[PDB]
């Protein structure tokens, strides 16, 4: 399911958490 | 032998063994802490991989 | 300046490479 | 004075213990050094991935 805008949102949230997580790997 | 010489060597070897033992216990301790951090980091990484693949697969 | 389908593609490519990269951290 | 045989035996034993302890410390230290190099490389690659990710995210908005 999910429309393109929803896919974008889910991908964006995953990417944001991944950026934060990698940064936490540097700490 | 030479009594004085082997006494001095014994004292010196004891000091060297204290220093080397302390150095090995410290380096070993840092290695162990690094191994624990390794375990936890690998756990967190695995979790992030699973979340990411769940997202991607459901796309 | 990218439309939604393009954003989805770019986010997807980044996410795929991030999955591969994290996996490479486990090795 | 001392016991000659006793300090000779302690001397040999201390030399053996110092060889073993030296080898153990040089091995543990070497593993620590390899871990530090791998640390550097991994941190570089991570930083790169962070930059790519933030460029993507910022250019999405
Ligand atoms: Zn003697």
């Amino acid at each position: 399911r999910l429309e393109c805008i929803d896919v974008c949102s889910v991908l964006t949230n995953r990417l944001e958490e991944l950026a934060g997580f990698l940064n936490s790997l540097l700490k | 032998h030479d009594c004085a010489k082997v006494d001095l060597e014994n004292a010196e070897l004891r000091r060297k063994l204290i220093r080397t033992k302390r150095a090995f216990e410290d380096t070993y301790e840092k290695l162990r802490m690094a191994n624990k951090a390794k375990a936890q980091v690998e756990k967190d990484i695995k979790n992030q991989i699973l979340k990411t693949h769940n997202v991607l697969r459901n796309v």
